[PDB]
């Protein structure tokens, strides 16, 4: 079917101007609308009929449609404008949403993560199970990557990692689990949780002999 | 004001069918079309179809291969969406939204509902195992291998609230969920303050209180 293509990401500091584009065939003959979706919330209409603004929507949101490209412009972006933004149009009796753009506003100063690595509890080991838990806290921006090592080799099995979520101080926390058998846990010298945040890697290490 | 309210969260097996309702209030139900839109975890909004609440006519996205039926009840001010032959790609949040008019003029949606979740999984109800994450300060509880969502975690029967961060659950390859709750506490308190996490998993009627010791 008809496709509306958006850049996946836009990163901006408060006060800068964010431009989100949306390309589609014959978009010039269509009315474009824009929806803002903040983390864990319903979408909100911010632009309709290419450039109109609903009541209550901040006037720093503006829209244009020209040359088969709709553009949502956020002038003087604020921290609260961080959201996913979706383009929408109509074609052949079909409402179509665009691929979506994550708009990051760097509202706080960069903060490196604190990493805390829990070994399997003796109670878990007595139930014949073993989970390493790696808590990643107090970092900003909210993006991080987790890698696990058994001795020095990369772990590619048994890993689950949550998407970061705000703490009550507006920094981000994240969580990662490595599920093992007790024999696998007890037969390695060490396990490490390696957290990469803005090109800098923080590491914590635990061992069966501690 | 104009508001749309969807029905509660649903847990379904693959191949089953689900019926979500959308209760409309604050305007004349009959003058507007209602849209259904879904969002799989981390993915774009996806249009499903609309019904003109007055005439009752519909339009469906052809991507759904005639698995979607949208109906409405005018005296109830309620639109319905039925999705049949559910599969795991249908696990998503489902939104209702009001059209600017009846789906045939300016083509935009002005009001959205809160959304409801449909879980599709072959997993059966399973209570969690709860393990302590002993301090050495941060301490916590690991709530492992339950289905379905959700579990709630309090600390000391709700008395301890500051420094508590309960994480969103992970969905493992096994089909079971797992989450953890953590508290940052002062190192002084250890060995004198008692820390108990209270885990409740209502679908399995599991209540566990775990004391987290150094």
């Amino acid at each position: 079917s008809y496709e509306l293509t958006q850049p996946p990401s836009v990163s901006v500091s408060p006060g800068q101007t964010a431009s989100i584009t949306c390309s589609g065939d014959r978009l010039d003959d269509k009315y474009a609308s824009w929806y803002q979706q903040k983390a864990g919330q319903s979408p909100v209409l911010v632009i309709y009929q290419d450039n109109k603004r609903p009541s209550g929507i901040p006037e720093r949101f503006s829209g244009s449609n020209s040359g088969n490209t709709a553009t949502l412009t956020i002038s003087g972006t604020q921290a609260m404008d961080e959201a996913d933004y979706y383009c929408q149009a109509w074609d052949s009796d079909t409402y179509v949403f665009g691929t979506g753009t994550k708009v990051t506003v760097l509202g706080q100063p960069k903060a490196a993560p604190s990493v805390t690595l829990f070994p399997p509890s003796s109670e878990e080991l007595q139930a014949n199970k073993a989970t390493l838990v790696c808590l990643i806290s107090d970092f900003y921006p909210g993006a991080v990557t987790v890698a696990w090592k058994a001795d020095s080799s990369p772990v590619k099995a048994g890993v689950e990692t949550t998407t970061p979520s705000k703490q009550s101080n507006n920094k981000y926390a994240a969580s990662s689990y490595l599920s093992l058998t007790p024999e696998q846990w007890k037969s390695h010298k060490s396990y490490s949780c390696q957290v990469t945040h803005e090109g800098s890697t923080v590491e914590k290490t635990v061992a069966p002999t501690e | 004001q104009v508001q749309l309210v969807e029905s509660g969260a649903e847990v379904k097996k693959p191949g089953a069918s689900v019926k979500v309702s959308c209760k409309a209030s604050g305007y004349t139900f009959t003058n507007y079309a209602i849209h259904w839109v879904r969002q799989a975890p981390g993915q774009r909004l996806e249009w499903m179809g609309w019904i003109n609440a007055g005439r009752g006519n519909t339009k469906y996205s052809q991507k759904f291969q005639g698995r979607v039926t949208i109906t409405r009840d005018t005296s109830a001010s309620t639109a319905y969406m039925e999705l049949s032959s559910l599969r795991s790609e249908d696990a998503a949040v489902y939104f209702c939204a009001r059209d600017e008019s009846t789906g045939d003029y300016y083509y935009y949606m002005d009001v959205w509902g809160k959304g409801t979740t449909v879980t599709v999984s072959s997993a059966s109800t399973k209570g969690p195992s709860v393990f302590p994450l002993a301090p050495s300060a941060a301490l916590g509880c690991l709530v492992k291998d339950y289905f379905p969502e959700p579990v709630t975690v309090s600390w000391n029967s709700g008395a301890l609230t500051s420094g508590v961060h309960t994480f969103p659950a992970v969905l493992q390859s096994s089909g079971l969920y797992s989450l953890s709750s953590v508290v940052t506490v002062p190192s002084s308190s250890l060995g004198t303050q008692t820390y108990i996490c209270n885990v409740n998993h209502k679908p399995s009627n599991t209540k566990v209180d775990k004391k987290v010791e150094p």
